[PDB]
RNA sequence: UUAAAGUUGCUGCAGUUAAAAAGCUCGUAGUUGGAUCUUGGGAGCGGCCGUCCCCUGCUCGGCGCCGGCCCGAAGCGUUUACUUUGAAAAAAUUAGAGUGUUCAAAGCAGGCCGCCUGGAUACCGCAGCUAGGAAUAAUGGAAUAGGACCGCGGUUCUAUUUUGUUG
RNA sequence: GGCGGCGACGACCCAUUCGAACGUCUGCCCUAUCAACUUUCGAUGGUAGUCGCCGUGCCUACCAUGGUGACCACGGGUGACGGGGAAUCAGGGUUCGAUUCCGGAGAGGGAGCCUGAGAAACGGCUACCACAUCCAAGGAAGGCAGCAGGCGCGCAAAU
RNA sequence: AAACUGCGAAUGGCUCAUUAAAUCAGUUAUGGUUCCUUUGGUCGCUCGACUUGGAUAACUGUGGUAAUUCU
């Protein structure tokens, strides 16, 4: 604190207000340009279905090339691209099927090597990726 | 001086037309004037006693009474008629930062012809009374002079 | 809402009520009545929690109806009537009283009473009117118009009516070192003397009361009930007499209780 | 307006360091020793006696 | 989304070089403003001191007496913030007292062989109402004497207890 | 033939009970790329009335130019019903409160009204538009943000 | 049973669209007004027939419209 006086608490207080407005994460968390910005319109998961399969190579230092496939979003129709997740995974998803796709953990940003992409497929067909990886359940066909 | 606008002015309590014995002088022509005590530890002023206004929301020569609350205030300013505008200074208390701030609530209360001896910064009281007007609630007790003003 | 309101949740209910959270979603809404809602008792309330007569809501009305309780000398046939501060209670056929007066918390208490004793009332006077053809009127605590009162009767005093007449017999002045007690607020239940009464114009005008042992509190003017004239109460005062123990002294009553008890 | 209790609250408290040697060591010893299930019970047993100790400061800076 | 964030900093951050003192000055609203006003004493206990009492004025009466004394009171006493007490401040919920739902989350029950109970208490920011003190901070008394005080001197309106019954 | 006991119902008025309603003081999130706003299409006050259960520009006819504002008025946004409360928490705080108790608002959305003590009521009525049912084509009949259930919407919620 | 009369349907239940001194919270006032029901009072206070009148239900009978808690 630098003016402490007795009788000054507007003073304090806007200060607090516009010195807390000038910020990055507050900023992003009250104003709507963000949400409207966002593909998932501020949800966890969403729904979609397959345009295409395509692939994109990693950065600079690691030496791959990561599958990722290309889903647009039912909400509203925003073409985004997500990645699927885990290893041989490819031969299960389809072109026009219906998936959920949900964030890879960093609150909307790219995540080590792969490039732009933010977004993981969790369930294929209304059927987990998981339960086909592990030999627990067979997708419908 | 009196009897200004399109309709006779008269207090509703007293007979103005008394007929006596002879109707001449000598006991005529003095007119009755009705007041009242206000209560609550408050002299009425002789204004009211031998004055010759007429008014129908002054609290001592009038209809209205006083109930609720007393408050005071500065006059600020006199430019609309028998009813003035008085400033409230109060602290508000903030429990995040423990420090004061001062706020203002200007509001409008009734001045009786009564008391004219006013000017502007002088200290009056309030009472709380039934709606007289769409934003004037309260009528004025008593007034005292601020500082100076020794003419 | 667009009307009166006709039903009472469990947990708005008054606290001296005196119910419990899982039993039913609704409570007793009394009729109306001479008493205010927060500070009247339900008949069924009385009925099914304190003298345990019956355990449903339809043996209290087969009770009720049987034309088997009497209030304040008039038959009653309503399960819900409001009963307040002083409202005898008869049951004809067993023999027995009961006089509602708060006990040393807050809250009501049984107090079982001999007959002559459940033949008056103490009423307080709520205020003075004058009628049409110059009949002076007063307007009891309970809503007992009574016409041609004596002259001495003030605002703030206490009269004894017999409950078969319907006439004042004696009765009580407001005055300091006369025997009071609290109905309401954070005292309540508590005996004692009054000894100072401070006017103030406008507002509330509080009044000090002395106990019997040496506390003290003070209370408004409506919250005064004048019971006595002195030291002697006029009606038979509960167990305890009113003094408002402590804790301290509550914990050493009971563990003294539990250890002579075994 | 169902009439039910809705009133329920957690018997105990997890730690903010998960991977300590000497915390586990003394939860496996409390437990090995006397017989117990899981580390819920000791972390039950902790959060009661921190409440008891919690009552009891509050209590002692209070005024004589 | 909260803590970790002393990475929003009122408690409690930084501004020479890591992010950051307006080119400089005046100035309104805002915020903050020096010293100075009653000190010191007495009846006594434990043996100079930590606890006890004392240093606002006036119209009617009950605790006592012989027109004369004390006590009390219809009614008034420079105003604020701050501070302590009191009233009221719905319940549930939060702490919390009691109680072997077999423990616990619960719940307000229950224990003796018709009898005895409990069903408390605290908290409830601020604002409004009240009662002891004025240290702390801001206003005002009189300087053109239209200043207090004391007893006198002139101008007016109204009260039944009276100028032998009644006008 | 005149003359009696206890009740039920109804009734002008008066107080009480349940309240409702209008007012007094204080307290609401962000924004200056909103700095002046209102003002004979009432904004501020006075006189006299109409209406209303009552005070009052609530509304009429006449007067004066008033009223709020850097102590943030006004204007905009809100992923805003308000409070008792919930989570985390050394001390201070931050976030949420659609949700069982209290008060308010609505029954597609505006508008008008009968009855009744209490309704601008929608499991009451009357017209407008959006949508929609049956039919011999002349007409007739309705509003699940009640309980179950269905479609759509969806990451997301049962007989 | 039916039907006339009287009373209740304005309570309860669901939702958060509107609403930023508006709602709401604490504190006041109606000396500025209405109040169903219950409770108590008043109900030969007024100076002037040993019970009056005609309409409708329910019912009977007869009909229309494809159709209604229609007539």
């Amino acid at each position: 604190g630098k003016c402490r006086g007795l009788r000054t608490a507007r003073k304090l207080r806007s200060h607090r207000r516009d010195q807390k407005w000038h910020d990055k994460q507050y900023k992003k968390a009250h104003l709507g340009t963000a949400l409207k910005a966002n593909p998932f319109g501020g949800a966890s998961h969403a729904k979609g279905i397959v345009l295409e399969k395509v692939g994109v190579e990693a950065k600079q230092p690691n030496s791959a090339i990561r599958k990722c496939v290309r889903v647009q979003l039912i909400k509203n129709g925003k073409k985004i691209t997500a990645f699927v997740p885990n290893d041989g995974c490819l031969n299960f998803i389809e072109e026009n099927d219906e998936v959920l796709v949900a964030g890879f953990g960093r609150k909307g940003h790219a995540v080590g090597d792969i490039p732009g992409v933010r977004f993981k497929v969790v369930k294929v067909a209304n059927v987990s990726l998981l339960a086909l990886y592990k030999g627990k359940k067979e997708r419908p066909r | 001086d009196i009897q200004t606008e399109r309709a006779y002015q008269k207090q509703p309590t007293i007979f103005q037309n008394k007929k006596r014995v002879l109707l001449g002088e000598t006991g005529k022509e003095k007119l009755p004037r009705y007041y009242k005590n206000i209560g609550l530890g408050f002299k009425t002023p002789k204004e009211a006693i031998e004055g010759t206004y007429i008014d129908k929301k002054c609290p001592f020569t009038g209809n209205v009474s006083i109930r609720g609350r007393i408050l005071s205030g500065v006059v600020t300013k006199m430019k609309m008629q028998r009813t003035i505008v008085i400033r409230r200074d109060y602290l508000h208390y903030i429990r995040k930062y423990n420090r004061f701030e001062k706020r203002h609530k200007n509001m409008s209360v009734h001045l009786s012809p009564c008391f004219r001896d006013v000017q502007i910064g002088d200290i009056v009281t309030v009472g709380e009374c039934r709606p007289l007007s769409k934003t004037v609630r309260f009528n004025v007790l008593k007034v005292t002079k601020a500082a100076g003003t020794k003419k | 809402a667009r009307g009166p309101k006709k039903h009472l949740k469990r947990v708005a209910a008054p606290k001296h009520w005196m119910l419990d959270k899982l039993t039913g979603v609704f409570a007793p809404r009394p009729s109306t009545g001479p008493h205010k809602l927060r500070e009247c008792l339900p008949l069924i309330i009385f009925l099914r929690n304190k003298l345990k007569y019956a355990l449903t809501g339809d043996e209290v009305k087969k009770i009720c109806m049987q034309r088997f309780i009497k209030i304040d000398g008039k038959v009653r046939a309503d399960i819900t009537y409001p009963a307040g501060f002083m409202d005898v209670i008869s049951i004809d056929k067993t023999g027995e009283n009961f006089r509602l007066i708060y006990d040393t918390k807050g809250r009501f208490a049984v107090h079982r009473i001999t007959p002559e004793e459940a033949k008056y009332k103490l009423c307080k006077v709520r205020k003075i009117f004058v009628g049409t053809k110059g009949i002076p009127h007063l307007v009891t605590h309970d809503a007992r118009t009574i016409r041609y009162p004596d002259p001495l009767i003030k605002m703030n005093d206490t009269i004894q009516i017999d409950l078969e007449t319907g006439k004042i017999t004696d009765f009580i002045k407001f005055d300091t070192g006369n025997l009071c007690m609290v109905t309401g607020g954070a005292n309540l239940g508590r005996i004692g003397v009054i000894t100072n009464r401070e006017r103030h114009p406008g507002s509330f005008d509080v009044v000090h009361v002395k106990d019997a042992n040496g506390n003290s509190f003070a209370t408004r003017l409506s919250n005064i009930f004048v019971i006595g004239k002195g030291n002697k109460p006029w009606i038979s005062l509960p167990r305890g007499k009113g003094i408002r123990l402590t804790i301290a002294e509550e914990r050493d009553k009971r563990l003294a209780a539990k250890q002579s008890s075994g | 307006p169902v009439a039910r209790s809705w009133v329920c609250r957690k018997t105990y408290v997890t730690p903010r360091r998960p991977f300590e040697k000497s915390r586990l060591d003394q939860e496996l010893k409390l437990i090995g020793e006397y017989g117990l299930r899981n580390k819920r019970e000791v972390w039950r047993v902790k959060f009661t006696l921190a409440k008891i100790r919690k009552a009891a400061r509050e209590l002692l800076t209070l005024d004589e």
